[PDB]
């Protein structure tokens, strides 16, 4: 009797059994039904539990068990193109997997001498993303924003964009409707980026047990890679239903709140997850596969996903998520609704790790760029007031308008590292002062199709290399001016 | 003649901005104060 | 194997069991010389089980003996309850005679599983004009409506029935989550009036019902939709079936006070902590599968004016297509009125409708603006400053005003115009030919109350 | 004897003795078969104690044994600490060998008295604009700096440990308390790149940690640095120590998160009813007295963008010099984002720092004061209805926070421009000629991003 | 007809009552029935139709229809139309009558706020002229 | 003349001291008896009579009379005076000095606002000039 139990109280998902004497904290346990729990609370003479999944077959007076495991799920390169739950039940009908492994999913990341600074970069695709908030691997970068700003939109985009680059993806949804989520599973199966792509889903009909756990479940399943000198990138969508779940449980465990009814603990919930996506050193990666690999890094990116309410960014639970990552990429209904797509707001968005994390082009290239548009936002809000205008002004305002008309894209159109670097250089020295302000993207696309036209073999070495040379940039400068004193846009 | 009416229709719809940030701020402020007063009633009936 | 009361509080009651003979979660129990149902909600522990009681509890005492049915609420389903009117328990309320069918169906399901799901995303067809065009639907999908009287809804409501009784062959499901004894009276009659009554459901949920009536009510008609959807003809093709919610505020606002009645602690602004949870579960039953589909279409309120309040967000979570009555429109006697500029659905994108959908939609959208736009010169500073491309657009934006009215189905009793319902490729090649400035000599009267274009083109030939 | 574990809740567990062994408040135990170390906080009676774990919970159950140690934590001191990293309980995670000391210190003491006080005499140089102009520092006191998320908190105190700590002739202690832990690795790599790493101890508790190790983990700091003070040499005098503390406010954030369990009452907003004794209880420790003095700089976070927070309010008090930052400068581009209408500083009276410099500073912030009193009449309204005098104002305003910008040595990265230095005397010098009136034709884009005003004057003549 | 004096007064001895009996407060105290208390007692009046009479009386009256009017009433301060009680009430009424403050103070004696007042009802409960 | 330099953090200590002790709290987590806790402090300044102090020093003292003077301080959240604690010594108290931080960031020093700051005492305790 001393592994064994009766379940005596049943609501809202959490029972309470008497009996279970040698069960461990976060001890997993299973009942009569086939169905499992987790334990949370060992009081002096009773267990509290949530149940994982559908409590409703369960009744007072039942049976309950201890199994000696804590909460783990199956790891591999055979959970990729799959689509599986929270515990790694797959869902999409195509069979059983077959996982060699299991893996903890609570751990604690690794400390501060066993990690490695960052300066390899990641490509999303996008022109404003790339020259102004660099990603690298091994950072953590935030995607936030008002309801339908196109945040999912950008982060299938960059997982789209690691088709060549050779590194693992994983997807996470939390608190969706069924039909999303098919919708954008069809998308990346069209695309082929599902060939390297795993699925976690936990929908809006689930428990919130489950949508409280599935995140760490995803982290768990990406740090596979982490750990044997690869690299992989994990989003998570709707960081916000797990917090709002959390809520839930914390409420109806009685527990007294603090600002806008959330649990005491709420920042530790969020910094305990977000803490394992890192870069790991060689030594590390030696220690733990016991010299297989050698003289290898690991890495894991992340890309969290908040919503916000009438775009107020100085909430508690978005200022609580801004404290704890490397950045933050904010959108904006303002400009989404007039036309500018994406709407990066260039003042409110940073990238903690910097110049380092991109290539010697695109770092010579963009410096200052993000600090001389916000100074253009502040000025033109300034200069309603006036008419005397000097020349200076003037001047800023119109360079500043061409360089907000140049950061503009469609979804499902990359962009290369030539191409970016291209652009920017003909915006950096004044070559589209003369252009009409309207005619700037048509000015963009003409001269990146004649550029690749006319120049292959410069482009090609820009997109293989990305280095800065005086040879390299008289030949842009070159191209530049034979565009503009031939073809016609 | 012909300035004063276009001084008035900028005045207007920056009075008209105006309003519509303060609703917002408003707004956010009764939903606080609402949750605060809730949160202190239940404290106020836990405690007995 | 029997309980007993030992505990009586509002509409809160206390059941005592054997210990080897305790029920279920979500069971619904029988006072033995009575007429009342309790529902489980939650158990406690030593055989005791806390329940609610659906209707009044006056006269109810202490001791009395209760006994178990073993099974959730069940409600008779079937064809024959189409033209009746029941209550939440599935008891006729109208007195015409029992339900005849013996078939039932648990108001408790779990949705549908993610391999279930449709292989697309499918429109569904109205034959109004403007819908289709600005703010297309969507098989599966949840729509919101706005605006409140003196504009026309319970209308469009008759109209968005008979419609889809016409062309899809299907039928409908109405329940009402708090309604007026007046207004209901009133719509029922308006429908009898009409031959709608037997091609639509009713399930009534009044104001001066308790809570717990309140909240079920909507899982009886979401229970009779799925029926309806379910069954198949030969060759099993399925149906299309309209769930209609009087409104999902009210629906929240009965989760709340039942949440308070139960003694939760309430979390942000006075709501229940399980809000998205249970509005979640609600809506995650309507859904388009691969043997049919479910739509439903709700009422809307925003409480304070603030978009910002938890309960519209958590609705706007999941809503596809809002439409939005304004009285200005009412006003100039065009009818239905509905807001061009101001209704939006997420259906109106290149990849789902196709790029000449898009492009027209966009253009009349853009024409309307910059009309809206020169009013304001147009009747402060005069009419002379305004010529040549002003006018075109004003001619242009006055005949797209007047070209979004059509005569409807269930009004022909009244003013014997047949009714139109326009198929979707007409309403293209018609707003598409306006937009080119093809029909820039017809009058505007000719636009007027018109189902096609070739309606125009008799009217202008007659005019 | 020895004590067994009866409830686990979270990080809070209870241990039962028998009745003449209970440890005394502040003692560390020891659970049998694990690494897992607890430390008592309250005495419940009946021989059972409450403590809070310093580490996971994970494989834990009731039944366990525990051992006493009848004393406090304890960590090691003096000259073995320097070049080294601990954790909370003093033991290295650099995986280089054990400290090699054996003196010991207990974590908890209280503080010094009143009779051993000392006055600090000595002002001290930074090199950047607006804390030299505008908040002096004070050799011998505490500085604390204010902002929101992502404002620039951890950029200010790298310049500042780069320009004071580098041509320092004395030790120097570091404490993390709840940071990232990439924040860690990059300084001690930039410390180690450099010859200064045999000058500074490090202490780490980052936000990965369980509440118990960010809860104690900023007095082993402190203990380390108040033994480092009170040290003498035999013909040797005292050495200057400098402590940098990183986000106090986690503390206070650990301290809250255990309230609820250890069974106290909340209060205003959900903090626990002992905020202000706890916060006095560590801050009354770092100070300077006779025997030996103290320079610290702490960072204090404000939640939500609010500075009437309970947190930072209650810390307002415990400093000598207060630098705020705001977002709305921040978003504008100018760094640091340095608000000069809320900062202050004790040194800021003509006694100390001379007519000139107090002259020079109430005159700024008189301009600035005008200029935003100024701000709503311009926006509402146009900017020719003006007096002369506020086109003035408003002008030098402008110029004057566009001259309190400056370029980061610590921000090549970010920006890719080299860092500067700016005596305090070309700051005078360059502020008196602006307020007099001598620079009224230069173009206010020529004070952005520069050092002294030559560079303004450089800048503007090749504009 | 029937004249409802003041129901907030009503609500707040409801109020009083409730918290008495130690039921679970809710916002400002009030129980979680307050909407269950003044929407089951507006809902009482009514007109009923001829058989409904007939079936009550047992034929004693054949052709006579009944009704009842109520005149709720509800007061503000500094029109505040956004509290609990007003808003539970306003939601369940068919028209409304709105006073303001600074009308009788200025003179107006009928002081009727036409802007914000409207019947649902209309013109059919009127007259020819 | 006695001068406390802070009743806030007296209350605070006191609302720490009675949240310790399970006593039921109120508004802001305050207990009951804040009033109490300064009234019956700021109550024992005040003049007496020369019958007062030749009573109590047994005829040692003849012709005069004894005074106390109270200068309370008490600070606000953003200039937010209508707070729990500063309303019942603003009650307690005769008269009130308004310190402002516009006023003291324009170079006004000291800051005293004449507007809203009064003495209840008036001429009467004022040298004749
Ligand atoms: N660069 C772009 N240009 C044009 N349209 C775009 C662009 N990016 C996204 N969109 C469109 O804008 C809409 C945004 O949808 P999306 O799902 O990306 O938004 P969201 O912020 O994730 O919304 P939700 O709140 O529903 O999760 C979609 O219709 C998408 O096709
Ligand atoms: N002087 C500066 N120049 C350029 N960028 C800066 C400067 N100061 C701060 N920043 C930007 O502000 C961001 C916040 O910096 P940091 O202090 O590390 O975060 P926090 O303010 O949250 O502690 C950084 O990512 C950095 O890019
Ligand atoms: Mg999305
Ligand atoms: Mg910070």
């Amino acid at each position: 009797a001393k592994n064994e139990g009766t379940i005596v109280m049943v609501s809202d998902g959490i029972v309470r059994i008497h009996g279970l004497a040698d069960a461990m904290y976060g001890e997993m346990i299973e009942f009569d039904g086939g169905l499992f729990g987790m334990a949370l609370n060992l009081e002096q003479d009773s267990v509290g539990a949530v149940v994982l999944g559908n409590y409703l077959s369960l009744q007072e007076g039942q049976k309950a068990r201890c199994t000696g495991r804590v909460l783990e799920v199956p790891v591999g390169p055979e959970l990729l193109g799959r689509v599986v739950d929270a515990l790694g039940n797959p869902i999409d009908g195509k069979g059983p997997i077959d996982a060699k492994l299991t893996d903890a999913v609570e751990k604690v990341a690794p400390g501060v001498i066993w990690r490695q600074s960052v300066d390899q970069p990641v490509q999303t695709g996008y022109k404003s993303v790339d020259t102004m908030i660099p990603v690298g691997r091994g950072q953590r970068e935030l995607i936030i924003g008002d309801r339908q700003t196109g945040k999912t939109a950008m982060a299938i985009d960059a997982i789209i964009a690691q088709k060549n680059s050779g590194i693992k993806c994983v997807y996470v949804a939390i608190g969706q409707k069924q039909s999303t989520i098919a919708n954008v599973v069809r998308k990346l199966e069209e695309t082929g980026a599902m060939a390297y792509t795993t699925v976690v889903a936990a929908a809006a009909a689930d428990p919130a047990a489950m949508q409280y756990l599935a995140p760490y479940s995803g982290c768990t399943m990406g740090e596979y890679f982490r750990d044997r000198g690869e690299d992989a990138l994990i989003i998570y969508d709707d960081l916000s239903k797990q917090a709002v779940a959390y809520r839930q449980i914390s409420l109806l465990l009685r527990r007294p709140p603090g600002r806008e009814a959330y649990p005491g603990d709420v920042f530790y919930l969020h910094s305990r997850l977000l803490e394992r996506a890192s870069r790991v050193s060689a030594e590390y990666v030696e220690k733990f596969t016991n010299g297989a690999v050698t003289g290898k890094t690991g890495s894991l990116t992340a890309l969290p996903i908040i919503e916000t309410q009438a775009g107020d960014v100085s909430a508690f639970v978005p200022t609580n998520v801004i404290s704890i990552t490397d950045g933050q990429i904010f959108l904006e209904t303002s400009l989404f609704n007039a036309g500018i797509r994406p709407a990066v707001n260039a003042g409110i968005s940073v990238s903690r790790v910097g110049g380092s994390a991109q290539t010697k082009i695109i770092k010579k290239l963009s410096g200052g760029i993000r600090t001389a548009l916000a100074q253009y936002r502040e000025l033109a809000a300034f200069a309603q007031f006036a008419s005397d205008l000097d020349e200076a002004t003037r001047k800023q305002l119109e360079h500043g308008q061409r360089v907000t008309e140049l950061m503009k894209q469609k979804q499902y159109a990359p962009y290369s590292i030539a191409d970016q670097a291209v652009s920017v250089y003909a915006s950096n020295e004044g070559y589209m002062a003369d252009v009409e302000v309207k005619k700037i993207v048509d000015f963009d696309a003409a001269l990146i199709a004649y550029f690749r036209s006319e120049y292959a073999p410069l482009m090609k070495q820009i997109d293989e290399t990305g280095d800065y040379n005086k040879d390299i940039e008289a030949a842009i400068k070159a191209g530049i001016e034979s565009f503009k004193a031939t073809q016609t846009y | 003649q012909s300035a004063r009416m276009v001084a008035m229709k900028a005045a207007t719809d920056n009075a008209g901005q105006l309003i519509k940030d303060l609703q917002l701020i408003y707004n956010k402020l009764r939903q606080a104060a609402i949750t605060q007063e809730i949160s202190e009633i239940v404290g106020g009936a836990a405690a007995v | 194997s029997s309980g007993r009361i030992i505990q009586i509080i509002g509409a809160v009651i206390d059941v005592e069991f054997e210990r080897t003979s305790v029920p279920k979660i979500y069971d619904a129990l029988q006072v033995d010389g009575t007429e009342t149902t309790l529902e489980v909600q939650q158990q406690l522990g030593d055989g005791v089980v806390r329940t609610i009681a659906m209707g009044s509890t006056e006269g109810l005492k202490r001791g009395l003996t209760v006994t178990s049915t073993n099974a959730p609420i069940s409600v008779p389903v079937g064809t024959a309850t189409l033209g009746r009117i029941m209550d939440v328990l599935g008891r006729p309320i109208d007195e015409a005679g029992p339900v005849a069918t013996e078939e039932r169906l648990p108001i408790h399901r779990q949705a549908p599983s993610y391999a279930e799901q449709a292989a697309s995303t499918d429109l569904l067809e109205t034959g109004i004009k403007v819908i289709d065009l600005l703010c297309p639907f969507a098989k599966g999908g949840k729509v919101g409506l706005f605006g409140g009287a003196g504009v026309g809804k319970t209308v469009n409501m008759m109209e968005l029935i008979n419609n889809i009784a016409k062309a899809h062959s299907g039928l409908s499901v109405f329940a009402g989550v708090g309604e007026r004894t007046r207004e209901g009276n009133d719509f029922y009659h308006e429908m009898k009036d009409s031959n709608v009554l037997d091609k639509v459901a009713m399930v009534y949920g009044q104001m001066n019902e308790p809570p717990g009536n309140r909240l079920r009510v909507a899982l009886t008609g979401l229970t009779m939709a799925e029926y309806f959807r379910d069954e198949k003809d030969e060759n099993g093709k399925g149906r299309d079936v309209l769930l209609f919610v009087d409104n999902i505020y009210r629906y929240t606002l009965a989760g709340t006070e039942v949440s308070a009645l139960l003694g939760r602690m309430p979390s942000a602004v006075g709501y229940q902590p399980t809000l998205a949870e249970e509005m979640g579960v609600l809506q995650e039953r309507i859904t388009s599968t691969k043997s049919g589909s479910i739509t439903s279409i709700q009422a809307v309120y925003v409480p304070a004016d603030d978009l910002t309040d938890p309960s519209p967000a958590t609705t706007f979570a999941h809503l596809d297509a809002t439409v939005v009555l304004s009285r200005d429109i009412a006003s100039s006697g065009i009818y239905p009125a509905i807001d061009p500029l101001d209704s939006t659905s997420r259906q109106l994108d290149p990849l789902v409708v196709g790029q000449e959908h898009y492009e027209i939609a966009r253009a009349v959208q853009n024409v309307l603006q910059r009309y809206k736009e020169l009013k304001d010169i147009i009747a402060i500073l005069g009419m002379d400053e305004l010529a040549e491309e002003d006018k075109l657009v004003v001619y242009r934006a006055r005949k797209i005003q007047r070209f979004f009215s059509q005569p409807f189905h269930v009004a022909e009793v009244f003013t014997g115009a047949p009714g139109k319902l326009v198929p979707l490729k007409e309403t293209i090649r018609g707003f598409k030919g306006l937009l080119a400035g093809e029909y820039d000599h017809i009058p505007e009267q000719a636009f007027y109350m018109v189902g096609g274009i070739d309606e125009v083109i008799a009217k202008a030939e007659k005019l």
